[PDB]
């Protein structure tokens, strides 16, 4: 996989070039914003169970057909698999946040997931709804002003939202 | 690519776990060390040409035969001299990449993997490159932790050639 | 799905063998036991609603807090009460399926696999379900081998929750 | 896999329904006819080697091109594989008879077999002929009035014939 | 197919190596032995019909019941007699192929693989074929190393039937 | 795999025929020409490293885009893989020469190689150039009159050239 830094390096190597001053400054700013990134990962991870459970409860309340006998989340084995997928997606999204790059999310989760659900008969559109709910909860938690040194994390939240939307689009 | 961040993610992923404080500290370490690392990378990059030119000439001075011996593996021709300068530039570029990425990844992937094969097939002496690296280490002009960061990767390359 | 017949076939198949008398006897046993099993299944089905209603109320009586505590995991709301009755109905339905199929298959596949996860994620207490099952066992009104068949599967579920 | 009983249960679960009285009666009748089913499986299995060998000998007599040098059953390795397939198909058919359901036959044998023979160059049409010959022999043996308590097994024989025809159609 | 050449290549390939002198000598051995091998193959081929006819009759003389017993596995009918002559011809043809190829490959692939199964399923007695092979060995008229080559493969077949 | 002798045997078996006198004579002549074949294999194998290295150096000199940063032979790992492929192809070609048949070359190397390079992004056309260079060098070495009993190996060299061209066509 690649993180934000390795990404710039890979691009430079393909060109056979040392980094420019404009690039060095960009990477230096990523480092300066590191604390905020670590807070976001810590906060989301620390609330992973409730983010998943609340999103699942919301999804099944809005789409009861999923849990009705014959629905894709009916039976404990199926429900367990669905809850597992939600935690897996959230897990990989947090990896992307730490890395500052979506490569790990795309490679080890997203790619091939749409075809996986189609083969199973799992409604990808509903999975997307679940992912959007976890977005909103994750961002509210990560960007909660209480108990943290005041500052602007708007750019980071936009980045985080992007990873969630990327996951939602890969299954929808 | 191997870096303090991808290693943290790889560890968590292999265990099918969310990142823990155990990994978040490793990344913090990387962020704090980045200050010295970037200082080293910028300096090496800014003085890349003189370091490369000086390093090539350290090699030719240590091994005079590389400038006179007949054979495409030597720098006794204009083409050979260009190949050598190119190679030394590759090593220096890789060192700056490692400093930027915070790990050996870059060098591991783009240069070390297959290195032994390459040197063997094309009859290139590892000792030539070790001498160039020693010159860069002795003359990069860095001090403090910036020097420590630069030397760590230069020595990593030397060990890979040993 | 696990039953006396699929198990016999699975055994022969794993050994790449035709069914032998060893397996044909197992199926005969299943056919003879089916008389008592079906009697139990029909009875439980015929009295399903009263058993479900009575079982829910055994749970609420044993654990009064489930009717008053604030939280979606409890039956203190109309929705929670409906979820609970639904769940108990699921357990009873599974028991009748096991009796009909002659094995634990049904319950294993549709309810036990993932059970621990589910109870943990949604904060549902296994003890609630064990109490409901104990009520069904004490009040299904079956006797003889029909009771033995019904209780075997009810106890199987209780053990899965323990 | 599924047997006749599990099949009804699976259908009921998808609907979230207890079984009806009409269903219970149906399954009870399957049990009552169990002895006949066991006799059929025992009789066919007990004569498996001759059923296969006689059918093979008949097939090669009618289609000598199969055993001629260059034919698909030429060479001992090829002949052995062909005899093996015949016993495999008969084996799975008997499993279906015991289960009262074709699921095991379809899953663990039939499905994908047609594509398997096409890749090898094995004439599926000839395999179908072999299967039909084993049908006829198996039914004659299973439905032989001698040495068994008199009774009507016509329905069962029709069921057995169906499994054989299902196998023949999957390769033809 | 197993021969002195494919075996040499298989060995080198399994080790991911170029052919070495170690394998080039094995092939030279095969080329030198080919003189005797081809002499044997040509002779057996030229006299194939009389050897086959004589061999069948050695079998019928050793086992008289094969000419009278009722059953499709015997040669008591015209069809059975034709099947037997055909089979013996197959064995002889395989022997000539082995001689030509310089190895057991041919016989291994076209006849020995599945042999036990075949003899068991169709109720063919291995002893019948061993007798036919013994007749061929005693009457091929070869001498010297040509006989040694022919007998090596005939005995190989006999051992496969034992 | 098959060698020249096994090939004739396989053809005869499919027909259920003993070999003809015309065939026996053909195989006998292959044996008589064996020494030349062994010399060719020994000579090419004995110079394998220089054949590969010289061809590689020539290829990169003519096509510098391959070694430029971003090119398919750029980075030591990529260069190593490329050198490896060249030695692999030469290795299998020599196997074919020893066997007097291309079966081993086609099966264990050629088949599927074109699709392999396309997936990787490796220029098959350039690989073909490398293979042609190794041809020319291999034939010059194998057919070098010096230090060997005088004789005509023209037929063998044509055969050897054919194997190299076969490899070049399978990737080009
Ligand atoms: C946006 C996400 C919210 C926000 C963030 C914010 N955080 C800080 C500062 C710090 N954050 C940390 C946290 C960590 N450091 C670590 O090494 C780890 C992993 C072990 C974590 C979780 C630290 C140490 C600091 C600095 C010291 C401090 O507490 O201030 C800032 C301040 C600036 C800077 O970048 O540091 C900000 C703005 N603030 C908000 O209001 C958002 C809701
Ligand atoms: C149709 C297939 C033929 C036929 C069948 C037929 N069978 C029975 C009765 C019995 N069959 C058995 C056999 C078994 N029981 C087993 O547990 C096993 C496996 C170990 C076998 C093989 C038994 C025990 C009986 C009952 C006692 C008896 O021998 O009668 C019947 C009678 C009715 C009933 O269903 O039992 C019938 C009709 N009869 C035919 O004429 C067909 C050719
Ligand atoms: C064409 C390729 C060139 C050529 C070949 C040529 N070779 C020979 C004869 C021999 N070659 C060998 C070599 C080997 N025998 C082996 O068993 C092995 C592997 C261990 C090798 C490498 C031998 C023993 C001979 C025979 C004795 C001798 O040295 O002459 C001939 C002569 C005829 C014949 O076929 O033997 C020829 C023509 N000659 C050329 O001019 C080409 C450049
Ligand atoms: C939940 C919101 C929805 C839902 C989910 C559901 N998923 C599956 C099954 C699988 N999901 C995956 C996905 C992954 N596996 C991985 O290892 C990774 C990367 C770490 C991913 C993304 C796979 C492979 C499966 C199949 C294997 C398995 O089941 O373990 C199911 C099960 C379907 C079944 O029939 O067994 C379900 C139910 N279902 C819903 O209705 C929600 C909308
Ligand atoms: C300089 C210290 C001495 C010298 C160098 C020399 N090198 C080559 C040829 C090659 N060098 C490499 C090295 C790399 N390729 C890579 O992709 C990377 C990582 C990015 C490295 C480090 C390679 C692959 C080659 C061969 C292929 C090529 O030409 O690019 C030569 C030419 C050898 C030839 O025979 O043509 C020379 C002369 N030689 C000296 O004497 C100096 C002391
Ligand atoms: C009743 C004894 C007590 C009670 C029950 C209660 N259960 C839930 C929620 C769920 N129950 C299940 C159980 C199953 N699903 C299955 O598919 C199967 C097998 C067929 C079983 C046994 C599941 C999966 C859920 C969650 C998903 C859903 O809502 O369906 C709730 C609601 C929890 C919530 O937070 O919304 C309740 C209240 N609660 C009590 O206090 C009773 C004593
Ligand atoms: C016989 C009546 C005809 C015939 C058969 C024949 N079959 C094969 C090869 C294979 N058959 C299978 C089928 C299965 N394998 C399984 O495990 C199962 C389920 C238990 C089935 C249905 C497979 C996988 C093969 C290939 C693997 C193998 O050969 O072992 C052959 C061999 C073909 C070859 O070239 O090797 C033959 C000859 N051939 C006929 O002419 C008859 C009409
Ligand atoms: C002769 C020594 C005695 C004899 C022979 C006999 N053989 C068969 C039938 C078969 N023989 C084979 C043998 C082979 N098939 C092969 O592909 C190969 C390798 C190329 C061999 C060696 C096979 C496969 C059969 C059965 C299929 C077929 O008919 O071809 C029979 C007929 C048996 C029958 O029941 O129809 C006979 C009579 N029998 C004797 O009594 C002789 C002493
Ligand atoms: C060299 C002249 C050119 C070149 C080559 C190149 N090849 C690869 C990668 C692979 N090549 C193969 C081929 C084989 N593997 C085998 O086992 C066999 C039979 C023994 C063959 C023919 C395979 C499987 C690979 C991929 C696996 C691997 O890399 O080990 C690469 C690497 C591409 C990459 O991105 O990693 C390269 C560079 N490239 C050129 O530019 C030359 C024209």
């Amino acid at each position: 996989m690649l993180d934000a830094f390795a990404k710039v390096v890979a691009q430079a190597d393909a060109r056979g070039e040392f980094l420019t001053n404009a690039q060095f400054d960009a990477l230096s700013n990523l480092v300066k914003e590191g604390n905020k990134r670590l807070d976001a990962v810590n906060r989301i991870t620390s609330n992973a169970s409730t983010i998943v459970a609340n999103a699942a409860r919301a999804l099944f309340a809005e789409q009861p057909q999923l849990i009705q006998p014959g629905g894709n989340a009916y039976t404990n084995r199926r429900m367990a698999a669905c809850l597992r997928d939600m935690e897996i997606i959230l897990r990989y999204v947090t990896y992307a946040i730490l890395a500052g790059d979506s490569s790990v999310l795309d490679d080890r989760c997203l790619n091939g997931l749409r075809e996986t659900y189609q083969a199973l008969g799992t409604p990808g559109s509903s999975v997307a709804v679940a992912i959007q709910k976890m977005k909103d909860a994750a961002i509210a938690i990560a960007n909660d002003p209480n108990g943290i040194t005041p500052g602007d994390c708007s750019a980071l939240m936009s980045e985080i939202a992007g990873y969630f939307d990327r996951a939602a689009a890969a299954v929808a | 690519m191997k870096t303090p961040i991808t290693e943290a993610i790889a560890a968590a992923d292999t265990q099918g776990r969310f990142l823990s404080n155990t990994e978040l500290q490793a990344v913090d370490g990387r962020f704090k060390r980045a200050v010295a690392s970037m200082e080293a990378a910028r300096a090496l990059t800014n003085n890349a040409q003189s370091l490369i030119d000086g390093a090539a000439q350290a090699v030719y001075q240590k091994f005079p035969y590389t400038t006179t011996m007949q054979g495409s593996q030597y720098a006794s021709t204009p083409e050979g001299k260009a190949k050598c300068a190119r190679d030394i530039g590759y090593y220096l570029r890789m060192i700056t990449y490692c400093l930027v990425a915070g790990g050996t990844g870059p060098m591991d992937e783009y240069l070390i993997a297959g290195l032994s094969e390459i040197n063997s097939t094309f009859d290139l002496s590892p000792s030539w490159y070790i001498e160039a690296l020693k010159y860069i280490k002795a003359n990069h002009g860095l001090t403090g932790q910036a020097a420590v960061e630069a030397n760590a990767y230069i020595d990593y390359a030397i060990n890979a050639l040993s």
